[PDB]
């Protein structure tokens, strides 16, 4: 039927917020913290005043979900009052920032009825006294994502300026920066913190198991009738939740003690819909959720236990031999020379007690030896593996490190496994398991 | 949903999570997407017989193995885009934008909102995919820059008609712990059994074993001519499970080091 | 063309001229009269400053409400005569209209820690000195902002400051040049003079303190006829970038704000409310709008002892006067959106602002969050805490290595195996839930928690690609750590 | 480093390129497969390696991995040649061992020296 292609479309698109801008799923644990934002937006937007505010949390908190439902029911009703220009401290720079808003003043005002062009000091002083300086103003709204990044230690130019023209400026400016760091008055200058109003508001956090209940019952439940299975689906659904030994809610009870975000059992619910064939199996899966076991099975398939199950057996035991080298030195460390002479002593007092085992050469165990360094079981010595940002990796670009000048069997590695890990995890019934002990 | 699941061997859950992220209608797709597994997991094989079993929804295939830096990287995306469009929307009428012109990631966004604002005429909401193969294997990588990535969809128009979707493709795990708290969506490829690797490493080369001239030319050659395909086929599926059981304690789970034992121990 | 090895293809450069003052006129003798000069000390440039007003118009207005509470947040603002800098004003307006009355030339330096009214005197000082010269009593003037913080480059203060002086746009190499010909070549019945404000003086000084030396250079010269007041926030920049011998062949005066007193944050506060504070609204009960002097007469008082301990808490700290004017702004709009609540009016006997609004509104940027924020994560993100913090009290060495932190998680979920809460979080925190899931070596969400306190700025960890032996700090405190790990009922017990 | 074997290597056949045909391109890895679709005419690239003993072999190695997804393109041809100072052997124990099962596929050892039958 195409009653159930529709009942998957809707119950999906609840999943991602992708509802039009009334029927949209606020829960009621940050109904308290989107009046907040709501009461800051409508009097900047509409009673023309200047403040200026710093959303923070961490990441998937509702930052950006909740400036994006609020400026679209304010789109509704005040198109013609605010323009919206929305900077990002990831893919903006200090220098490029500038010309991230003359780019977006220019575009913005068009559509409601030049500035970008030029050097980057005429298109800093354009934008300064446009801003800086019965008929009512234009409204500029300013969101931030990662506005900790532009509070950089060195200078802070950008948020000066801004802060500025919530002081001064007879335009009113509305400033929305959403950081993750608790301690982001910290980051600020002496001046700029003056110049900031100081109201930081803190996204709220799930407290109880039931916020996650009432939650995942406002994104299951259809609130209107597009199906004939649509009541048939609610009625499920409020079963499944209102038994506390259900699977559905066993599974909900995990996420709370774990992970404690809703967003990530989002990313598990949405395949278990979306695989669904017909309402008769997408009934019986969310009874069962035997997907969601087969889903964290996924997830959790190569981090360290599986890539360590998908080993073979001259794999396993090198990783076995450079791991009891790794337990006896005093830094942790060993060769590929140091890891053969355990590897060959151990299959001799293997050969030796007992039909035999073949003991791989030297030129054959170096296959296996680089196998092991590009899986995450060895890593070199003390490696910087990945840096923190762009100029960091440039300058270790240039640098000719030792451990690539050095000889092959000559290089200091250090463990990803410790051999107390190795014991546990390697079944009992394995030949190599008596060799997991020293 | 209205899409197409193609059967790859041992791949099936995979596939159906694949199909279950990727669609036609923008608002039921997530705007970013990690298909993560090592090397030789299938990713690639898999990726490509889903968009070849699904032809009107849209691909552009970019390998950030063969751009090094970052900025190769944002120029063969304003490159690639643009030239997808063309040939798949030609009655348009465009004006190009030069792909050398970006050099920031900021003037990526403003050139692909110069690009997406002159198909508003079309009459639905379509996404591209576009899909960044390897892009862990990108060599001057570090933290700082899948996160510039993550957020660009939040930088271009939420209404226009072609919604970007990136679909990334990555190797090592420890690179994608870095981004565990996005909480986007991912889909893990593990290593194969020893299982896995022979039915696998037997389909793929037992057709070039035969159209392989050695064993062509020395059957008729040799005047042994009593052979049918049957056991054309049987002689070569019964070579791939005797090379395998013998190295496979040497090479591991790996296709790349079967395949090149294979071809250099087949003639 | 030639096959180039790299490109720029967004260069855009300015429409500036290169060469300077001192080679357009031939001979000092030949240098008009700069004064009745059309485009210098500008007056022309009044047209395109006022251009940008109309592009934020829209004739739409529907009505908005003032309520009562919205007419004290608008006096409460930082742009809307000053009380507590008397000597301070004095001393900078002494010291300029002796200056400019004897077509002289010196440098006013004045200094001290942000907030404490110095921007805004000095502006008061140049415009009681305008309404001075406009009567003519001393000559008339040409008065810069300069702003070091409003500068893309250091170096754009030349180029804004020949600007002004001049009308022409040349680069910043070739209008110090301009400058230093314009002040020591040509003669004073052909300047004006010149009260430039280099306003935040720390930022243009910060890379090769070129800058500094030449303003106030520029003020020795006999026929320049510049006053420069150099607003800053130490006390000690002149000496530390120029030295001892330049700073003491400039004289300069040196002027030092201090940050204002409680009782003279109560006569900043209270002195912008003269006109709103105990007195009479007109408040219709259906709409919520207030009209000064269907309706009541509402009336408006604010309590005294509120702004007294507004003023006392934040003098104690900085004495700036942003401060207690947004404590006293903030507490207005919780009155507010409880007025709002009672009645909802929305938008389109006696109102007061208690002891406990200015308390709320000045506890909230007091407090910190670190510990509520802690209070209320996962079991697993408090594993962590609680792990990392028995072991700085094995060692207290503060930076652990984050195997030991694994191996202690895991050691703490061995021992602790008789608590009825750790006996059923076991299998859903190493095998996640169910079977099919092998046992672990990381416990469930621990890429996710690590990296949720990485983000937080609860947490540091150092650069290792090494994830066992790679060390982890705290953020915080060991103290505010152990508080928040007391709170939760589980982790004490055991 | 690999980026500046890249950027020389495709600067060194776009100057050569337009040096023989009698727009400009960004330098990496793209411009193999835009060959024929910009100079009409199919490429054979020789890398052709100066000491070798001299230059890191981490860096060689990620480089030859690098030219292998050049092997899609239909039109074009690599050949490498190593001017080995020394020694095969100790160049064997320097590289990664798949990158040896890819050279291997055809190599030609041609002994070139003053001294070889004197
Ligand atoms: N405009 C939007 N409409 C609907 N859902 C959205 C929107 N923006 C984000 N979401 C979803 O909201 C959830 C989390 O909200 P976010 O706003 O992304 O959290 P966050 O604070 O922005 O995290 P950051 O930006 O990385 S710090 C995710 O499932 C997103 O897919
Ligand atoms: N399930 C499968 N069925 C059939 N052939 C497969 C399967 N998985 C892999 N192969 C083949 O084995 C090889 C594996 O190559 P890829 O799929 O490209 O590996 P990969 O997952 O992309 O790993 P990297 O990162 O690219 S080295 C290809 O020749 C595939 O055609
Ligand atoms: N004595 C005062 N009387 C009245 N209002 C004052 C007084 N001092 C400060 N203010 C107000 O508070 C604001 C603070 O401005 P200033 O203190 O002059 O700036 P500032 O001293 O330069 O601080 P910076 O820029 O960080 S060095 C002024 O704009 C006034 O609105
Ligand atoms: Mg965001
Ligand atoms: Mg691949
Ligand atoms: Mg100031």
């Amino acid at each position: 039927d195409p009653g159930f292609g529709s009942l998957q479309r809707r119950l999906l698109q609840q999943l991602y917020g992708t509802l039009p801008t009334d029927e949209k799923i606020i829960f009621t644990y940050l109904q308290d913290c989107q009046q907040e934002i709501d009461r800051i937006i409508k009097q900047s937007i509409i009673q023309k005043e200047s403040h200026s505010v710093i959303l923070v949390g961490p990441r998937q908190s509702y930052k950006t979900y909740l400036l994006d439902y609020e400026l679209s029911l304010l789109q509704q009703s005040y198109k013609e009052q605010f323009i919206t220009i929305r900077l990002n401290g990831f893919i903006h720079s200090e220098q490029t920032a500038i010309n991230g808003i003359a780019t977006q003043l220019e575009q913005q005002l068009q559509k409601i009825h030049t500035i970008s062009s030029g050097s980057l000091t005429e298109v800093f002083e354009k934008i300064l006294l446009l801003l800086d300086s019965s008929i009512t103003k234009i409204t500029v709204v300013f969101i931030f994502d990662e506005i900790d990044t532009f509070a950089g230690p060195v200078r802070q130019t950008l948020l000066y300026n801004l802060f500025d023209m919530v002081e001064h400026s007879r335009v009113p400016v509305c400033i929305f920066g959403c950081t993750t760091k608790l301690n982001i008055l910290e980051y600020l200058e002496k001046r700029v913190k003056s110049r900031f109003s100081q109201r930081v508001i803190y996204m709220p956090q799930i407290q109880n198991l039931d916020d996650m209940v009432d939650a995942v019952r406002n994104l299951l439940t259809v609130r209107s009738e597009i199906s004939p299975w649509v009541s048939q689906w609610n009625e499920t659904l409020e079963k499944e939740l209102s038994d506390p030994r259900s699977n559905l809610n066993r599974h909900i009870r995990m996420n709370f003690e774990t992970f404690r975000s809703l967003p990530t059992l989002k990313n598990s619910i949405i395949p278990l819909v979306a695989t669904s064939k017909n309402f008769g199996s997408l009934c019986t899966a969310i009874k069962s959720c035997s997907f969601l076991d087969i889903y964290n099975k996924n997830q959790l398939s190569n981090n360290l236990t599986g890539r360590l199950q998908s080993l073979s057996d001259l794999e396993l035991a090198i990783l076995i031999s450079a791991a009891r080298v790794a337990l006896r030195a005093k830094d942790g460390s060993f060769n590929f020379n140091l890891a053969y002479a355990e590897y060959e002593k151990m299959i001799k007092a293997i050969n030796s007690r007992i039909n035999t085992i073949k003991l791989w050469l030297k030129k054959d165990v170096k296959n296996v030896w680089e196998n092991l360094v590009q899986l995450d079981f060895f890593t070199e010595k003390s490696a910087v593996g990945l840096r923190d940002n762009a100029t960091a990796a440039f300058y270790a670009s240039n640098y000719q490190f030792q451990g690539t000048m050095i000889p092959f069997d000559l290089r200091s590695y250090q463990m990803q496994i410790i051999l107390q890990e190795l014991r546990r995890i390697i079944p009992k019934s394995n030949m190599y398991y008596s060799w997991t002990q020293l | 949903m209205n899409v197409t699941t193609p059967e790859v061997a041992f791949r099936e859950y995979q596939t159906n999570c694949l199909a279950s992220y990727i669609s036609a209608d923008p608002d039921i797709t997530p705007s970013n997407l990690i298909l993560q597994g090592y090397s030789g997991t299938g990713k690639t094989y898999t990726l490509k017989k889903y968009f070849n079993a699904n032809p009107n929804l849209h691909a552009v295939w970019l390998e950030p193995v063969e751009l090094v830096s970052w900025k190769p990287l944002l120029q063969a995306i304003a490159r690639t885009v643009q030239y997808k469009l063309k040939t798949l929307y030609p009655n348009i009428p465009t004006t190009d934008y030069d792909p050398l012109q970006v050099e920031e990631p900021f003037l990526l966004v403003k050139t692909l909102h110069n690009i997406f604002v002159q198909y508003e005429s079309l009459q639905e909401k379509t996404c591209l995919f576009l899909i960044l193969d390897g892009f862990d294997s990108l060599q001057d990588l570090d933290a700082a820059l899948f996160n510039k990535y993550i957020k660009l969809n939040e930088l271009l128009p939420k209404d226009s008609k072609i919604n970007i979707k990136f679909i990334y493709t990555m190797l090592e795990t420890s690179f994608l712990q870095r981004y565990s708290t996005h909480c986007i969506p991912t889909v893990m490829f593990p290593r194969y059994n020893v299982d896995e690797v022979s039915t696998i490493l037997v389909m793929s080369r037992c057709g070039e074993l035969m159209e392989d001239s050695c064993l062509r030319k020395r059957i008729i050659e040799e005047q042994i001519t009593d052979c049918t395909d049957d056991q054309f086929q049987n002689v070569a599926a019964n070579f791939i499970h005797l090379i395998v059981q013998a190295f496979h304690s040497y090479t591991g789970n790996d296709i790349f080091a079967l395949n090149d034992l294979i071809d250099f121990k087949w003639p | 063309p030639v096959i180039r090895k790299f490109t720029k293809k967004n260069v855009a450069r300015a429409k500036k001229k290169y060469t300077p003052f001192s080679k357009r006129f031939k001979s000092i003798a030949a240098i008009p009269d700069l004064t009745s000069l059309p485009e210098f000390y500008g007056n022309s440039s009044e047209l395109m400053a006022s251009r940008f007003e109309n592009k934020l118009k829209t004739t739409q207005k529907h009505q908005i409400v003032e309520t009562i509470f919205s007419k004290v947040k608008k006096q409460l603002n930082s742009s809307y005569y000053l009380p507590a800098r008397e000597n301070e004003f004095a001393s900078i307006y002494l010291s300029a209209y002796s200056a400019i009355e004897s077509d002289s030339a010196t440098t006013i330096y004045v200094a001290g820690t942000p907030g404490v009214g110095k921007t805004l005197t000095v502006r008061e000082v140049v415009k009681e000195l305008l309404s001075s010269s406009a009567q003519r009593e001393i000559p008339d003037f040409l008065y810069v902002e300069i702003n070091g913080l409003k500068m893309v480059k250091p170096t754009d203060c030349y180029e804004t400051l020949w600007n002004k002086v001049s009308g022409e746009r040349l680069t910043w190499a070739a209008s110090m040049e301009s400058l230093e010909f314009y002040f020591k070549r040509v003669p004073k019945n052909k300047k004006k003079t010149i009260v430039v404000l280099l306003d935040e003086l720390d930022a243009m000084v910060t890379k090769s303190q070129d800058i500094m030396y030449n303003f106030f250079n520029w003020t020795t010269y006999e026929n320049a006829k510049l006053i420069v007041i150099a607003v800053a926030n130490t006390m000690d920049l002149p000496e530390r970038q120029l030295g001892n011998k330049i700073t003491s062949r400039i004289g300069f005066t040196r002027i030092m704000f201090t940050g204002y007193t409680h009782e003279e944050l109560k006569n900043i506060i209270d002195l912008r409310l003269k006109g709103l504070n105990d007195s009479f609204f007109y408040v219709d009960t259906k709409t919520g709008n207030a009209i000064l002097i269907d309706v009541r007469k509402v009336r408006l008082r604010m309590s005294a002892d509120a702004i007294e301990i507004a003023s006392r808490k934040v003098a104690s700290v900085s004495g700036d006067a942003r401060r207690a004017l947004k404590v006293c702004k903030r507490a207005a709009e919780i009155a507010e959106k409880h007025y709002m609540a009672k009645h909802g009016y929305g938008y389109d006997g006696v109102q007061t602002v208690h002891i406990t609004h200015v308390m709320k509104a000045l506890n909230e940027t007091l407090n910190s969050h670190v510990i509520t924020f802690m209070t209320r994560l996962s079991f697993t993100a408090k594993l962590f805490i609680y792990a990392l913090l028995n072991l700085m009290k094995k060692n207290g060495s503060q930076e652990q290595e984050l195997g030991d932190i694994v191996d202690e998680i895991k050691l703490l979920i061995e021992v602790n195996g008789s608590n009825k809460f750790v006996m059923e979080i076991a299998k859903t925190l190493f095998q996640q839930g169910s079977d099919n899931i092998s046992e672990q070596l990381r416990i469930i969400s621990w890429d996710f928690v690590l990296n949720q306190l990485l983000d937080a700025g609860i947490l540091f960890k150092q650069t290792m690609k090494n994830d066992r032996i790679c060390c982890v700090k705290l953020n915080i405190s060991v103290e505010e750590a152990k508080r928040a790990m007391n709170e939760d009922e589980t982790l004490r017990n055991l | 480093n690999v980026r500046m074997m890249l950027r020389r290597s495709m600067y060194k056949l776009y100057s050569a390129a337009d040096a023989e045909e009698h727009n400009d391109v960004s330098y990496d890895l793209s411009l193999v497969e835009n060959f024929k679709r910009l100079f009409g005419k199919d490429l054979a690239m020789v890398f052709n390696f100066k000491d070798v003993d001299s230059i890191n072999f981490n860096t060689l190695d990620n480089f030859i991995i690098l030219l292998k997804s050049a092997f899609k393109y239909d039109h074009v041809k690599i050949s490498l040649i190593f001017n080995i100072n020394t020694n095969l052997s100790n160049i064997e124990k320097n590289l990664r061992q798949s990158t040896i099962r890819l050279l291997k596929r055809n190599y030609h050892k041609l002994d070139v020296s003053s001294n070889k039958g004197f």
